[PDB]
């Protein structure tokens, strides 16, 4: 039973409102920020998932941090729209991560506010706004859209993440690392996100050449493209015959292909993905920050791990053990890629027990050359 | 898939043509309602045939600023023609393959 | 339909807040309708979707049809339309769309502002979000292409919101929290972000560039939106002066009344503070000296890494003098390779309205989106044309501060106004002097 | 002739000993000729070579013709030519070869032997020489054509010795002067290199190569032969356990008794010995240790670097169970930018005859031989084919030692064996789950 | 007046001597090398110049390093002869740096030997055998064939290696710096020698594209190499018409290249040298050893100095100043290309007040940017 | 620059050919004493009929190893039939360009 908003699609151009942009910036704000805004002194983090902001003036705010699957329905947006409505006057906060905040101008506020969230739970069992994500632990995960959504991932997003979750989960709460650790997670190269960047990247992979549909290739791509979109080359243009038949269609050179899937984004007809082929790769020691060391890319460490669903076991296994070697060795404030670095990435991988392959070895390009060893200085 | 004026044509959920060979000027009529176009003037052939001719000749769609340079047409007066833009409307009454990537 | 979901079920258990949960309590609330609405889409849709999850977990692949065309008039972005390449099976999701919707700067939101957005989305959507997509973007996941054009005229009419990004344009911009609740901020990061969101609805909601192009806003160089990894054009925050001691408040660090990183590591026993070992030896630059009584900084040699600043934020602040610095070229690695924000603008000025920002902007789209190649991201155009193009588009002198280090290879190239004499010399001439 | 060289003049003042000075003495030892020699080439050669010299001064350009392809029957390579362009200007210089003569490693001579060697370029050539070239060659040089047989076969039947290589082939080895004279050395880097070019003397006097391949022997990581910077197979000397350590030699080190390195600062005032400071904290690995008494070494972490080692040579020692690392790839910019050796072997056995090193080599060259393209340096095949496919060839086991950090892109190839179902998919299968 | 060795022109396979290789390496060691082989336990450098070496028996070497042109006449190696009879049996060696080391087994003969080295001259004025080039000094240089042999130079070598170590001398004579400096130079980028991965290093470039002799393209060159030795694929095969005659000859890109001159290297008809376009450019910050750093390449810091025969002042002034502000702030053992990397390039060119051009920053292929600044963090 | 049987040839110092086309038989016979050879055996024959082929199929020289699989010829045998070696000894009596490089 159709309902119209007040559109008329006999004139769509009529009463069209466009160009407004979203809402100015400041216009939620709470009111402690927005009299303190820009003239605040310091701030304490009071205990994981708690900070405090002291102003010139005096006034103090403080923040409850509180994890979130960051895909949700519109009756948990509402939940937390009460939750705002009873202890922080209507306002809430998301992060660049995706956790929320809320945040109040008294003690006794924040009292009620926390024990109030923290008791909230999902029918299932699990925690619907559990407290933390702060100083020098785990916080959420950047993720992507995984089988929720694209056409091109090679593994699932929230599933994994989840699943993740669930096993750092205690460090999502202390703040017991030498520094905070961040996890990032694509499904795809393309690596929507974080992962390029991150403490820990999880990206899925192909590790299969894309199959051709030439019925449809030159009907439904433009080849030049998909030729264009290789960057390594191997897709090049060719003539098949069939059925009495000769089409304009696609040839690619599978000894030269690294199933990026490039040419799938590019060309419906190139599907690539897998389910026994595809899988994940780990990437550490990336960060974005300019504290201490210039930022850095996280680095293949883990050449493929199998997709599990729905829990992912050695993905989760792998990540915690990795997170508790870099805890047990690592100065204090050292990112665990500075870690890496300053140990040499031999050290790393004897330490962490992960295994060198042959896949590790950049092969790309010119840069290549110069993440090889062009020294006598290693260790054994 | 969609018949029009006892034509019928192969489409995808897009109500894009599978086929760059399956279109007529036909098909021009029967889709232009949907993009938001009840009369197509001189200025909506003179964008269609840019199109179709530069696909003819190159196998790719032309880049947005190679159709304002050849069409003389500004990117604003692209829209005035075809609303919902090159790609979802002229791309589609043209006959060309659908534009991929991250859209 | 409601079928089985014996492995999504097993991602209900556990501590963290489970998605599963969440989107089985949307579709059993839009199976009650308490409200008696009058769903646009199909109310069962939120099932549908564990449905075809539930496949794909069975599968170990996607399924939903490569790209979508979908979008609303005027604009040439803002919805990803999205398909099931099995609608008999899970009709509810056949037509599967996400629209992006602008959000504010920070996104700090108001009770009822959330709820008006939901109570839309409620009648003409699945009921299931993303708050936020990794641009920024609130995604409102899941509809079908009739609703589009609705949602449209009740955001902007309603709810006063226009859309996001996406496509080859400018992509929704985002910003650090930065000034509203941090004493590190060197600017307004949420206001430079909003005006020039609002500066360029242009070419926000109609592509005309060779591809994607992305504005993040970092108030300071601790990248709190990691504008340096995530943007083509990144504005991060920095100051020129000198760090501001408070002598008192360093010695209440040393004494162990003032928490070091306000309190970070608590939950490990690190030892008592040690601003020597902890600060004064970490500073990258060594540029900082600890006599027993008081912390001095060598502030030429200091390149503002955040550290000590970090570590004291009751004792140590950023300078008076502020300002930010441009990098550009970030992006993911297709096709050549990762990269992040190259140094532009060592120091630009960052208050509003922001003009000496936009200039550098305009010149830089003015020079890309002419010569770059189809589908070429600002960083590749940089690789391939040279870094010294972009100095001279954006009309910037060469300064050390360019480069981590000069080139290695003596594969230079001269200006031909330079040489003397220019290129067009005669053979005839040299081979007087040089017999064959 | 004798020509005018008011420019070259200038160049016999100063302290430096001057080569003008010397070309000048040698030019008046030949015009005396007090041996009564019968010189087969023009007695004025050196004389012309300093007119020619001063022309190019004068013009700012080389008066050298391009190339020349003069040598010796039965080998290939050996002798460069040379013509002058203004042959008629300056005859003495009108064949102007350079021959290159194998030296014995490490550069140690006899009187008598280099006696015997100057008689027969006196009397053959112009009486000038190189010694020695950046490639180890003993170089005579200056020449005409005619001679070239008559010296080969004084220096075979007379001096028994052999000439050096030059083309694209394995050019003339060299190493440091190893044991011979170095309390470093870690194996005979003198006996590999001579070894090694007694072994293929056929790959150095007959081109069989896409381009030239160079060995380089050094018997410790200092590199006194820069085997790391210019030789396409580096042998690198080392050891695999503990670095030993003189309790008594440092106290002395430490009393002051001891100079540090050896005294190699002596000309300016750095204060007293800190052996914390100079060595401790400057031991890249930070793996050393300082109790205001002994000095301790936490070898496993140690990365041989020598900096210990070089500062306090009567103290502390290389290791007993020694061998060498094989780094390859080395190369000049051109064509694809300049390589040093990246390394391929850790730790290899490198006593006589060497077998162990010979064996890498040759594996190496049966690949680069055949797969490398015309003019490509083993580098760039590494570069273009891949350091996988060099470990490969060579039979050698992935390590993490090979690799100064992973790679940072996911452009990860996969063997076919190594993944389940293999590369040949059906699109059929494929399209019954995921319709068009 | 043709004199025979023996040798028979119509018999060239005649007694043909071949494959015999050098004399091997031990053949001609002093005494006391040849017993304490390998057995070396410390050396002390006595002075500049002048090292000891003492072996596990307790017998002692003597070592006296002594400068030398490299190109040198039979006059000057019989000299050496000479003084080898005299002190040192006969004995003498020449090192890596092309230095002449003469070696002794006590202390009274290098007194004399010392002495005697110290006292010799040549004609014009100039020392024949200056005593030093060890420890933290500046020793030889190593470098090319310059305008004395080579087709391919863009500068001379002997003539600046002779104005070099005048301006440098002292530091050849005493041990002043924070670490040895090594500098090297060739005429072109061939680079033949160490210029690539010394402290200071001085290369011969051209500034304009090669010039093309079309009658002869086709003739004296195998074309299809030529293309082939262009870095910058700025060279392609063509067809030119000359009075009536068409011929296949070669065309160049000129706003591609960069006037590397390999392809005259390969091709005698694309002729590049040019008096006033020719020039020098210097590079500093490499290093061979793997002591504290890892090995590194040299940079360019100087786009251009032009040829100056014969002192090339600009060049010579240049690089005494860059030791200087070295020299002045380096750490004890801290080697030039250490210590700008520690403080940042842009710090070094300040501190030496170089100018930073356009040309400085690396604008070849996917590694150049890798060189650029991906940070926030440098000095105002 | 050089004559023989009452022939003329213009040749450099080296005594290379300058041009390809300047080529006869009766160049072989003059040459081939300068590079130690006295009679000229069809091994010899194949391998300057070899390099001729392949110049005027590739307008380059081949490779050694190229040379050698194409001919069967070891570079031991090479060098047995022309002592200098098959730059300066069959280039040059085959009539191809000069080598270059650092040779
Ligand atoms: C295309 C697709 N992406 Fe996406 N993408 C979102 C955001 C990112 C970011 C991080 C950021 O914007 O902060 C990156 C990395 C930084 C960068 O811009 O490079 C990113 C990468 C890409 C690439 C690679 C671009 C390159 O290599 O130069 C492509 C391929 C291409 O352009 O052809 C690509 N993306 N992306 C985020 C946007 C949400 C928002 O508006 O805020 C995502 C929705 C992920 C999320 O869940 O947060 C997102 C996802 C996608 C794919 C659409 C997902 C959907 O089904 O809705 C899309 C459009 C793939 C496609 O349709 O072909
Ligand atoms: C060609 C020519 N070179 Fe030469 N070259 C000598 C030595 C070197 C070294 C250092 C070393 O061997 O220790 C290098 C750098 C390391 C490397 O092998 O790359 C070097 C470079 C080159 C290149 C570049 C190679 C590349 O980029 O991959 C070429 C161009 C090419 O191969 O086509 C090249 N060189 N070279 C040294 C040898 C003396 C000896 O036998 O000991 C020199 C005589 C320099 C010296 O004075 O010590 C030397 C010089 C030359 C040129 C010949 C000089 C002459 O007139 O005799 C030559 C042959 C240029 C040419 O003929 O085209
Ligand atoms: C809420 C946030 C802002 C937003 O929403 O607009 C936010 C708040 C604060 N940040 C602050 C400190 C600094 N931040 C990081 C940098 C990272 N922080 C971002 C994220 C956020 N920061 C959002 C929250 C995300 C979440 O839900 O958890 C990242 C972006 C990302 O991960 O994708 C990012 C880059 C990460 C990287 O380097 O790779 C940094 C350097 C760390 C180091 O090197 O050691 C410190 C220095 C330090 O810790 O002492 C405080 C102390 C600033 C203040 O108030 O005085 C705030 C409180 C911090 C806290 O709670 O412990
Ligand atoms: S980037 Fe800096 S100013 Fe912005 S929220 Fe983070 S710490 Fe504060
Ligand atoms: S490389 Fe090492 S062993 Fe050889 S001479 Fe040099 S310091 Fe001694
Ligand atoms: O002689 S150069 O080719 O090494």
């Amino acid at each position: 039973a159709f309902i119209s908003s007040g559109y008329n699609p006999e004139k769509p151009m009529a009463n069209r409102i466009t160009d407004i942009g979203p809402r100015k910036f400041d216009e939620f704000f709470p009111p402690v920020i927005a009299k303190n805004f820009g003239s605040w002194l310091y701030h304490e983090i009071l205990e994981p998932g708690v900070l405090m902001h002291v102003a010139e003036s005096g006034d103090k705010v403080y923040t409850v941090r509180v994890g979130a699957a960051r895909l949700m329905s519109i009756t948990h947006i509402r939940e937390m729209c009460d939750i705002a409505d009873k202890y922080c006057g209507g306002h809430l906060r998301f992060t660049t991560r995706n956790n929320v905040e809320f945040m109040v101008a008294d003690e006794a506020s924040l009292k009620a506010l926390k024990e109030d969230l923290a008791s909230r739970k999902f029918d299932g069992g699990s925690l619907k706004f559990p407290i933390g994500g702060t100083g020098a632990g785990v916080s959420n995960i950047v993720h992507t859209q995984g089988w929720v959504h694209c056409h091109t991932p090679a593994t699932d997003a929230s599933g994994p993440v989840k699943a993740i979750m669930d096993e750092v989960f205690e460090d999502f709460q202390s703040m017991r690392l030498p520094a905070p650790v961040r996890i990032s997670l694509a499904c795809c190269i393309n690596m929507c996100g974080a992962v390029h960047c991150s403490d820990i990247g999880v990206v899925g992979i192909h590790r299969k050449p894309p199959m051709i549909d030439h019925e449809w290739t030159d009907q439904l791509c433009e080849i030049p493209l998909a030729v264009a979109s290789c960057p390594t080359a191997a897709v090049r243009p060719t003539k098949l015959e069939i059925g009495d038949k000769k089409v304009n269609t696609i040839a690619i050179k599978n000894e030269r292909c690294m199933y990026c899937g490039n040419c799938y984004t590019m060309c419906p007809a190139l599907p690539i993905s897998d389910g026994e082929g595809d899988g994940v790769v780990i990437m550490v020691g990336g960060k974005v920050s300019n504290r201490i060391s210039m930022p850095k890319f996280s680095k293949v460490v883990v050449a493929y791990i199998p997709n599990e669903p729905p829990r992912w076991p050695s993905l989760t296994k792998t990540i915690k053990h990795i997170i508790e070697v870099y805890s047990a060795n690592a100065y204090k404030y050292e990112r665990l890629g500075e870690w890496a670095e300053r140990i040499g990435w031999e050290r790393f991988f004897s330490l962490t027990g992960l295994e060198f392959s042959h896949h590790l070895i950049d092969d790309f390009r010119d840069p290549a050359y110069y993440t090889w060893r062009q020294s006598t200085q290693f260790k054994f | 898939e969609v018949t029009y004026k006892g034509k019928s044509f192969e489409v995808d959920e897009d109500g894009f043509l599978l086929r760059f060979d399956d279109w007529c000027p036909e098909w021009v009529e029967y889709v232009k309602e949907s993009e938001g176009i009840s009369d197509i003037s001189p200025d909506h052939q003179k964008i269609i045939d840019f199109l179709q001719d530069y696909y003819k000749k190159n196998g790719i769609a032309p880049m947005v600023r190679i159709l304002s340079k050849n069409t003389g047409f500004k990117l604003k007066e692209v829209y005035e023609l075809f609303p919902s833009g090159p790609g979802k409307g002229a791309c589609k009454m043209a006959g060309l393959p659908k534009p991929t990537g991250c859209v | 339909a409601k079928h089985a979901t014996p492995k999504l079920d097993q991602l209900e258990s556990g501590p963290w807040p489970s998605f599963v949960s969440d989107i089985k309590q949307e579709a059993a609330y839009r199976a009650a309708n308490p409200k008696g609405l009058d769903y646009q889409v199909p109310v069962d849709c939120p099932e549908d979707l564990l449905g075809v999850l539930e496949l794909s977990y069975d599968e170990g692949e996607t399924h939903w049809k490569h790209g979508g065309i979908v979008g609303v008039f005027g604009y040439g972005g803002g919805v990803i339309g999205r398909y099931c390449d099995q609608p008999e099976k899970f009709p509810g999701v056949a037509h599967f769309h996400t629209v992006r919707v602008a959000q504010p700067s920070g996104k700090y939101y108001s009770a009822d502002y959330l709820r008006q957005l939901c109570d839309i989305w409620d009648l003409r959507g699945s009921g299931l979000t993303n708050m936020h997509g990794s641009t920024g973007d609130i995604v409102l996941l899941g509809t079908q292409t009739p609703q589009l054009e609705e949602i449209f005229f009740e955001l902007t009419h309603n709810l006063n919101t226009d859309l996001g990004g996406s496509g080859s344009n400018l992509r929704t911009p985002e910003s650090c929290l930065g000034k509203s609740r941090c004493e590190f901020a060197c600017y307004d990061s949420q206001a430079a972000c909003y005006e020039l969101t609002m500066e360029y609805q242009d070419e926000l909601h109609r592509p005309a560039f060779p591809y994607k192009f992305k504005f993040k806003f970092d108030a300071c160089p601790n990248g709190c939106v990691a504008s340096i990894a995530r943007s083509d054009f990144s504005v991060i925050g920095t100051w020129k002066d000198d760090i501001k001691i408070d002598a008192e408040a360093v010695k209440a660090y040393v004494a162990g009344e003032f928490k070091p990183n306000a309190g970070a590591h608590s939950g490990r026993d690190w030892g008592k503070f040690d601003i020597e070992a902890e600060v004064v030896n970490r500073c990258p630059s060594k540029c900082m000296k600890w006599d027993g009584s008081k912390l001095s900084i060598d502030n030429k040699e200091c390149v503002r890494c955040m550290h000590c600043i970090n570590t004291m934020p009751r004792a140590l602040h950023i300078g008076d003098e502020r300002g930010a610095s441009i990098l550009c070229g970030a992006k993911a690695p297709i096709l050549d390779g990762a990269q992040m924000g190259s140094l532009l603008v060592p120091f630009v000025a960052a208050e509003e309205p922001f003009d000496e920002i936009k200039e550098v902007v305009e010149k830089i789209w003015d020079w890309w989106m002419e010569e770059g190649k189809n589908r070429e991201r600002l960083g590749e155009t940089m690789k391939r044309l040279s870094f010294q193009k972009l100095l001279e588009v954006t009309e910037i002198a060469p300064v050390p501060q360019h480069v981590k280090e000069p080139r290695t290879n003596p594969y230079i190239f001269f200006k031909e106004e330079e040489v003397p004499g220019g290129w067009d010399r005669d053979i005839t001439e040299y081979r007087k002097r040089h017999l064959r």
